[PDB]
């Protein structure tokens, strides 16, 4: 089939990956966890700001181009 | 010869906090001949921002057993290279290396290992 469905349709995606409007719809943060927005995921594409419970703890980062080259 | 960009620094034997003033130049440090042991000169430059406080060229030597360095002296700045003379020719100097801009950073730079180094190596030796 391919209108239906084209196969193990649930997977765990990443923050910044390529996501499309589709996709994008899906997108649910676990709300027992962590990193959600700060007021609710808009269900599509652009910037979104997720609150942080807590910084003092260690999480898994990704270092942007403004640090890297000055 | 080996240079980066370095700001001059405010010092206190106050409460040892050590305030920068934070202006921009680079430092430029000889390797020299002198000795085999110590002895390498911290000239400081300025290049920009005439505000604050300024420091004219002056050698400095490294002079073991009264210079001390350590990163924080405080942990309101990071990146500090200290020359400690017991005011007898005193000045700090504030790095501002740019790897992760020209904020400071606590125990030193960003790009850890190859500023530490240096920084152990004018202490135990020389060229």
């Amino acid at each position: 089939f391919y209108k239906n469905k084209y196969s193990s349709k649930p997977y765990k995606v990443d923050n910044m990956t390529r996501i499309l409007p589709q996709q994008s719809r899906y997108i649910s943060f676990i709300k027992d966890d962590r990193f959600v927005p700060v007021r609710k995921f808009k269900g599509n594409n652009g910037v979104v700001v997720l609150r942080d419970r807590e910084p003092k703890e260690p999480v898994a980062l990704i270092e942007t181009v403004r640090q890297m080259k000055d | 010869v080996i240079k980066f960009r370095a700001g001059v620094c405010e010092y206190n034997e106050d409460s040892r906090l050590c305030t920068p003033i934070p202006v921009q130049g680079e430092i430029e440090i000889k390797p020299n001949e002198e000795e085999e042991l110590g002895f390498w000169d911290f000239e400081w430059r300025p290049t920009e921002k005439p505000v604050g406080r300024e420091l004219d060229p002056i050698s400095l030597i490294l002079i073991p057993g009264e210079t001390m360095w350590v990163p924080i002296k405080s942990s309101k700045s990071g990146r500090i290279f200290a020359l400690v003379f017991s005011s007898n020719e005193r000045y700090f100097f504030w790095l501002q290396e740019k790897n992760s801009g020209n904020l400071p950073l606590n125990e030193l730079s960003a790009k850890d290992k190859e500023i530490y180094n240096k920084m152990i190596g004018v202490l135990n030796n020389s060229s």
